[PDB]
């Protein structure tokens, strides 16, 4: 079989930058190489086929070239909607094989998150569980520390985070941190606080509530 | 318009069988190769199998040989993937694609994909709870509110707001696998503070695998 | 449709496997119909499944 | 093992991009230097400064 080795694993660049992704075949594949763009949760989309030919309707900022067994995908002027994982594929021999993918992210200026907190709903509390949700909205970069304190006691091992994909227009992220407790434990305590550390904030932001307020 | 539509994905036990379909329109599969390609959650694209419906020639990835079979019915313009002896590592979104269509030597059209989940765990519909807007979810004249979609299996869940009339400012988070083995996600939306109490906000949650459909009105408490 | 005596033989082996459940048995039979070129591989996998559920 | 070599790509016009190379240390290293050589064809001769025992690189292009 032939393997396709893509580089780098990930690349982050500013809107308007020229971006270069590569793919190397383990042996000759002539020009039988295609490039695909995949947005999270969506089917891959063909950009370039036979190494250098632009598929119909694909913006001209995308181009591909070949030198021996080395293949290059170039985006000449990075747009915010270009964040995706890019894959090369050879069809020279069967099995056709894909590269491992290169994730491209958009670099932009720092933006501090809007921070909000949500107590467990009354409906949920009717059952035996309480979920406390902390929301960080529309921030950059992705890095952030979110800590939970219950009655000033630092919580560990009982929360989970989820993060959105970059906004296609403004390249920001949003993040949720969910604290999960039994109803009984939740009812034992009064002050629920989410503390957020982020580059855009001059010092950490604590968002807090008292149970029953 | 060329179009491919996969169906038949769902939850199946390890050792079990499933059959996927790929219905094609806007072209004849007799004129192209048809491929199946899969992607395990968080991983890369992996080629699975191909057929040339005109002569029935087939090829397979080594890892599915003998367990999966590809076929095509040209009269129905549909391709199929029978999948037996399923294993956890076969869990993936399965895409059907064409190759050689209009003379383009690449996969120019793909279906939306169909998720296959191989697991001994049982189906479970989600509980949907409000994330009510409050003085703790508002700043600069805009407020956040949402819906917590909790404890379901398997993926996926879809969430829309106001039957898809509300799309601006919506963030539906990727699902997270909880310790319990069940998934959970939130969907939030940011709206004008002044619209609270005058504009109705409803999250529409659909969990097809459990046949769960829930419309949850979210209000200030 | 019709089958040759080799295909009939493949059906017969799977049909008679004592440790497959009916979903698995029919799934493998369907695979035999799907792609005759895979008959040997399909029978091999069905046998492995059968043996593991003994 | 599975290390991630982080790389700052610093171009002649002041533009900065960042990249990650994954794999065993030796594979990732080779891949980072190969990528640098490729980019240098368009962006001018490169210089690679290594930090953190080779796990971080700063690569500048002459233009
Ligand atoms: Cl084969």
């Amino acid at each position: 079989d032939i393997q396709m080795t893509q580089s780098p694993s990930s690349l982050s660049a500013s809107v308007g930058d020229r971006v270069t992704i590569t793919c190397r075949a383990s042996q000759d594949v002539n020009t039988a190489v295609a490039w695909y763009q995949q947005k999270p949760g969506k089917a891959p989309k063909l950009l370039i086929y036979s190494a250098s030919f632009l598929y119909s309707g694909v913006p001209s900022r995308f181009s591909g070239s070949r030198s021996g067994t080395d293949f290059t995908l170039t985006i000449s002027s990075l747009q915010p909607e270009d964040f995706a994982t890019y894959y090369c594929q050879q069809h020279y021999t069967t099995p056709p094989t894909f590269g491992q993918g290169t994730k491209v992210e958009i670099k932009r200026t720092v933006a501090a998150p809007s921070v909000f907190i949500f107590p467990p709903s009354d409906e949920q509390l009717k059952s035996g569980t309480a979920s406390v949700v902390c929301l960080l909205n529309n921030f950059y970069p992705r890095e952030a520390k979110v800590q939970w304190k219950v009655d000033n006691a630092l919580q560990s091992g009982n929360s989970q985070e989820s993060v959105t994909e970059q906004d296609s227009k403004d390249s920001t992220y949003s993040l949720s941190s969910t604290l999960t407790l039994s109803k009984a434990d939740y009812e034992k305590h009064k002050v629920y606080a989410c503390e957020v550390t982020h580059q855009g904030l001059s010092s950490p932001v604590t968002k807090s509530f008292n149970r029953g307020e | 318009e060329v179009q491919l539509v996969e169906s038949g994905g769902g939850l199946v036990q390890p050792g079990g069988s499933l059959r996927l379909s790929c219905a094609a329109s806007g072209f004849n599969i007799k004129d192209t190769y048809i491929h199946w390609v899969r992607q395990a959650p968080g991983k890369g694209l992996e080629w699975v199998a191909r057929i040339y419906p005109t002569n029935g020639y087939t090829r397979y990835a080594d890892s599915v040989k003998g367990r999966f079979t590809i076929s095509a019915d040209t009269s129905k313009n549909t391709a199929y993937l029978q999948m037996n002896s399923l294993r956890a590592e076969d869990t993936a979104v399965y895409y059907c694609s064409r190759w050689g269509g209009d003379g383009f030597y690449a996969m120019d059209y793909w279906g939306q994909g169909t998720l296959v989940t191989v697991s001994s765990a049982s189906t479970k519909g989600p509980s949907v709870f409000p994330l009510a807007p409050s003085s703790k979810s508002t700043s600069g004249g805009t407020a956040a509110l949402g819906c917590l979609v909790k404890d379901y299996f398997p993926e996926p869940v879809t969430v829309s707001w106001n039957s898809g009339a509300l799309t601006s400012g919506v963030h539906t988070f990727p699902a997270v696998l909880q310790s319990s083995g069940l998934y959970s996600l939130s969907s939030v939306v940011t709206v004008p503070s002044s619209s609270l109490g005058t504009q109705t906000y409803i999250c529409n949650v659909n969990h097809k695998p459990s046949n769960t459909k829930v419309d949850k009105k979210v209000e200030p408490k | 449709g019709s089958y040759n005596k080799d295909q009939q033989s493949a059906f017969y082996e799977i049909l008679n496997m004592p440790n497959l459940n009916e979903a698995q048995r029919n799934g493998f039979i369907q695979s035999l119909k799907d792609d005759p070129s895979q008959s040997t591989n399909v029978l091999g996998e069905a046998k492995k499944l059968n043996e593991s559920q003994a | 093992s599975e290390v991630t070599i982080k790389v700052n790509l610093i171009f002649a016009d002041g533009k900065i991009q960042t990249a990650e190379f994954k794999g065993t240390f030796e594979e990732a290293t080779a891949e980072a230097y190969r990528y640098a050589a490729l980019l240098a064809k368009v962006n001018g001769e490169y210089t690679a400064d290594l930090e953190d025992g080779g796990n971080h690189m700063n690569i500048k292009f002459a233009g």
